[PDB]
């Protein structure tokens, strides 16, 4: 996250770090349930030098704060057992950009490990509206993971903009969403993480999913992600959540 | 220079 600041412990409860072998994190991803995540559909295609595919190269973490400090009390591991990638997922347009990841043994629900509201298929996130983007990834473009979870306060974009900005580049899946001038986006090692939209109640719902963008917190090049409307019914046939 | 937001990105030309 770019332009954000260190998120307070247990600030993001539904906000989960994925590891592969090797690598420590590289995606997010968000909790819906005890045994179920939404991610992005592009963190787990295979290279030509690692098998990012397989549920086993995998590990989460929930309730973690510093990936410094992964042993920290409240912080749970869980290994994966399966990875649905959505089977309209296009790996050059990254339309379709997301994933269900189903651990292996139940998440354990804490203060610091809890789910995030999904909204329903036929609700709408307005244009203008202040979302939340949240993770582990660059604070600048070309930088550095963050060791502290970051957070950032974003705004819808309007679809006939986003498709102006980021032109013959945008689907109806995706959305565009923070700032034209730059200063706060999202950014690499973000991607798979949720949008956390406060709604009337104070309830915080998953708006999206952090997908791509051309750069990071560039001007007129605001972060691209995966709606969650439209997968709602997808999710729940799948998962059963 | 479209980039997916992971690690490493997957990015394009344009
Ligand atoms: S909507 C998913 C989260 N639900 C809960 O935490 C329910 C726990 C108990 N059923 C309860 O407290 O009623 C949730 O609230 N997510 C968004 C949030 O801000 O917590």
């Amino acid at each position: 996250v770019v332009g954000g600041t260190d998120a307070d412990e247990g600030e993001w409860p539904w906000q989960v770090s994925l590891h592969a072998l090797g690598q420590g994190h590289i995606c997010g991803a968000s909790l819906i349930s005890p045994n179920w995540l939404v991610s992005a559909a592009h963190c787990y295609i295979d290279d030509r030098g690692f098998r990012y595919s397989d549920p086993t190269q995998w590990t989460a973490f929930l309730g973690l704060h510093d990936q410094s400090q992964r042993s920290a009390p409240g912080v749970q591991e869980r290994r994966l057992k399966r990875i649905i990638s959505h089977p309209f997922f296009n790996d050059f347009t990254f339309d379709y950009d997301i994933a269900l990841l189903e651990l292996e043994k139940p998440a354990e629900y804490s203060s610091m490990v809890r789910p995030i509201c999904l909204p329903d298929a036929s609700h709408v996130f307005p244009a203008g509206k202040a979302i939340w983007v949240t993770g582990w990834g660059h604070t600048q473009y070309g930088g550095t993971g963050a060791l502290i979870l970051q957070k950032g306060e974003i705004r819808v974009i309007q679809q006939t903009t986003c498709e102006n900005l980021l032109p013959q580049q945008i689907t109806p899946r995706m959305m565009c969403v923070g700032f034209l001038s730059g200063g706060v986006d999202s950014c690499q090692g973000d991607s798979g993480g949720p949008l956390s939209s406060v709604e009337a109640d104070g309830r915080i719902f998953q708006a999206g999913v952090v997908s791509w963008g051309d750069g990071c917190a560039q001007r007129n090049k605001p972060g691209v992600y995966t709606r969650l409307p439209l997968f709602r019914d997808w999710i729940k046939e799948n998962t059963g959540v | 220079g479209r980039c997916t937001k992971s690690i490493p990105p997957i990015c394009f030309p344009d």
